[PDB]
RNA sequence: GAUAGCCCCGUAGAUUCGUUCCUAUGGUUCGAUCCUUCCCAGUAAAACGCGGCGUGUUCGAAUUCUGAUCGCUUUUACGCG
RNA sequence: UCCAUGGAUCUCCGAUCGGGAAACCGUAUCCAAGCUCCGUGGCUAGUCUGCGCUCUUUGGACUUUGAAAACUUAGCGAACUGAAACAUCUAAGUAGCUAAAGGAAGGGAAAUCAACCGAGACCCCGUUAGUAGCGGCGAGCGAGAGCGGAUUUGGGAUUUUA
């Protein structure tokens, strides 16, 4: 897989890297404790999204980014900053079912990280997190 | 916005200059 | 001039007249800012820390919520006292330790 | 000013309450005696976790 | 050896001199964004004293730089107006 | 001889390792890996077989300090003199002193002007004018915006989103 994605873009071919990293997402490498640190460096966080936005949902689904509530703040920030509110609330409900940051506390936790204003327009996905999501 | 929003978006002088350029086309 | 070692909150002595009440004489003088060497309490060290603050700076540390959570502010605005820059970077690195 | 109490004390509210107090009476005393804390959220957030 | 275009040295100039048209490429590309850093404020005013304003400072001084004190300003209705 | 290039040597103070009465007096470490050098152990002497030193040099990291005329920007900040004497005022934010900075520095793209019309960062040069304003309303101090030239520049954070 590394050799194939190297063929895709070490030669720096853009959509080739895109489809090949989607193929690695489909390869679904481990994400247990450090392989997830490898996978984010394979889906990053936020930024362009698009093909990455798939492996974002996917690396969230591998087990979860629940490795930390803090890294989970990083992941929710990525989802929000990719301006993908749909995938954002999706992965939100995903971790929620998947043992999230204890919504009976994660509610106020998101409240505080929102008063931090770091992830701002995801106040919409927060209205979801408070009404349905 | 929900409060007093971003002032008007653009620096009023960098809106007047642009409206000048625009209307310069007619 | 002593701010180079004090936490004077940018407060700076000012040299100007003093005007008499009736005759209108002008005789030079200065205005020195309030200065009350104190023993603040820093929740990082949890150990008293003795510095020469104004009262402007005192009230500011108060509002911001203590010497610690005041230190974590603009270095390019504390940039008057390089020893203050040092205070800030040290305390921030010790919070890093506690992260 | 106001603070939050890490323990109940006389002439003052119960343990887990937030209370308005005097500035010196907080800084010189009750800050180092470690009976109350400022209500910046970094500490507000640790109170309800000590409880 | 006296006042030189043609006595002399240079001088004009011509020239020689070192003055643009040009690098791929592996090493692997943290694989060209498979990264993201701290914001409502002791803040604007205010009173007094000062002063910079080319306008003695609020007997009339308008904005204003600063010392001590004190200190303001705002998202929410049949999922929508 | 001489020119150009490039190489050799290159005493001292200023001075910056320590002292200093300027031009003189005192002086590296740590660690690797280098042959030589100097004993040490081997007793098994087997490249007879091996350890641990040194002076040194390489090659690093420890080991460490820079100055100017005017200009600029600030911190201070005066009197003589003027008023026909003089205390508010002028001299003057000048003289001078100190600190910091670069070859310029600053200043800079509107919580700005103007007046219901308009303008459009910054400076610098004419002009408005010694006008208006200030001032024991005395002596003197004395413009802004606007018009003419020099300049010619805005850029970024905004992000319209898949």
């Amino acid at each position: 897989a590394a050799a194939a994605a190297a063929a895709a873009a070490a030669a720096a071919a853009a959509a080739a890297a895109a489809a090949a990293a989607a193929a690695a997402a489909a390869a679904a490498a481990a994400a247990a404790a450090a392989a997830a640190a490898a996978a984010a460096a394979a889906a990053a966080a936020a930024a362009a999204a698009a093909a990455a936005a798939a492996a974002a949902a996917a690396a969230a689904a591998a087990a979860a980014a629940a490795a930390a509530a803090a890294a989970a703040a990083a992941a929710a920030a990525a989802a929000a900053a990719a301006a993908a509110a749909a995938a954002a609330a999706a992965a939100a409900a995903a971790a929620a079912a998947a043992a999230a940051a204890a919504a009976a506390a994660a509610a106020a936790a998101a409240a505080a990280a929102a008063a931090a204003a770091a992830a701002a327009a995801a106040a919409a996905a927060a209205a979801a997190a408070a009404a349905a999501a | 916005e929900m409060g007093a929003w971003k002032p008007l978006g653009i620096s009023a002088r960098r809106r007047a200059m642009l409206r000048k350029e625009v209307l310069t086309n007619g | 001039g002593r701010a180079k070692r004090g936490l004077y909150a940018g407060r700076h002595i000012q040299y100007g007249n003093r005007v008499s009440e009736d005759g209108g004489n002008k005789s030079r003088r200065c205005w020195k800012p309030n200065v009350q060497e104190k023993r603040l309490f820093s929740y990082i060290f949890d150990s008293h820390i003795k510095v020469k603050v104004t009262t402007h700076a005192l009230r500011c540390i108060d509002k911001a919520g203590g010497i610690d959570e005041y230190l974590l502010k603009t270095p390019y605005q504390k940039m008057d006292t390089e020893m203050g820059l040092y205070w800030k970077t040290k305390v921030e690195a010790r919070y890093a330790e506690l992260g | 000013l106001e603070v939050i109490l890490t323990t109940g004390i006389e002439k003052l509210g119960k343990a887990g309450e937030t209370v308005k107090v005097a500035p010196g009476y907080f800084r010189n005393h009750l800050m180092p005696k470690l009976l109350a804390v400022p209500n910046i959220d970094k500490y507000a957030y640790l109170i309800r976790e000590q409880r």
